[PDB]
């Protein structure tokens, strides 16, 4: 029915949920941990960029941007008079870069 | 038999409704509580997934930056020995093996290519060419006209 064996419906809900919330206590364990991960990932970004900045600073060679070929790959003629297809680094200009303009390239990479 | 508007047949099935609130507070309390923790653990996962995307693109991108050379070439001609004669433009000519993306029947003469210098390994076609007839026309420099530039 509905109101005949109403305590037989109750008992089943109660037994189920007692078990499933122990499995969701491992998800609250997760919730306290991912708070700690987000700070870790920010500290590794500052380090990730630090890496690449070593590469950014000198020694360098100077090229000239001709034209893009995608927006993540571009074409440069280096001032050794050699042409390279090169990675476009992120977090750079893309609106004075695409018209022809000076540009800095690494010399060993 | 008995109602779900109230109960029928007093203190037996109105007894069962009488003992409901003791079983009911527990499971209604846990219901809203533990579902909002499911949403919260997912909210704070989502936050760090967003951070993960940004921090990890940098490290794989290092490989691309630390590459040995590129060198734009142009196919003079194929050979059916499964090599291609390629004139590198700043440098000279090398006959060298191809990759899987392209083959000798996707390659024809006067087509510009891109190289990943693993030993001058042909990679893709280049998406650019400057026609040699267009050189003459460029340096001349002409735009288009119609008959309103003659008319009368």
């Amino acid at each position: 029915n509905n109101n005949s064996a109403l305590s037989n419906v109750n008992s089943d809900i109660y037994f189920k949920l007692k078990k499933l919330e122990k499995e969701y206590e491992l998800l609250t364990l997760q919730e306290d941990y991912i708070k700690d991960e987000q700070r870790h990932l920010k500290r590794e970004l500052k380090r990730a960029q630090e890496e690449v900045k070593r590469i950014q600073s000198v020694p360098l060679v100077i090229g000239q941007f001709l034209e893009p070929i995608d927006q993540n790959t571009g074409i440069v003629s280096s001032t050794t008079g050699m042409s390279y297809v090169v990675r476009i680094l992120s977090t750079l200009d893309r609106e004075l870069l695409k018209p022809s303009m000076s540009v800095a390239l690494h010399r060993h990479s | 038999m008995t109602a779900a508007v109230t109960s029928s047949n007093i203190v037996l099935e109105t007894h069962e409704s009488g003992i409901k609130p003791y079983f009911e507070q527990k499971i209604q309390e846990t219901e809203l509580k533990i579902r909002s923790k499911t949403e919260n653990v997912r909210r704070l996962e989502a936050q760090r997934n967003a951070l993960n995307d940004k921090v990890r693109f940098i490290k794989d991108e290092l490989r691309l930056l630390q590459e040995p050379g590129s060198y734009v070439g142009e196919v003079i001609k194929i050979v059916s020995d499964k090599k291609v004669l390629v004139k590198v433009q700043p440098e000279g000519k090398y006959i060298v093996d191809v990759a899987k993306d392209i083959n000798v029947k996707d390659l024809k003469a006067s087509q510009r290519v891109c190289l990943r210098s693993d030993s001058y390994m042909l990679h893709k076609v280049l998406e650019n060419k400057a026609d040699p007839l267009v050189s003459l026309m460029m340096v001349e420099k002409v735009p288009d006209s119609t008959y309103d530039m003659v008319g009368g």
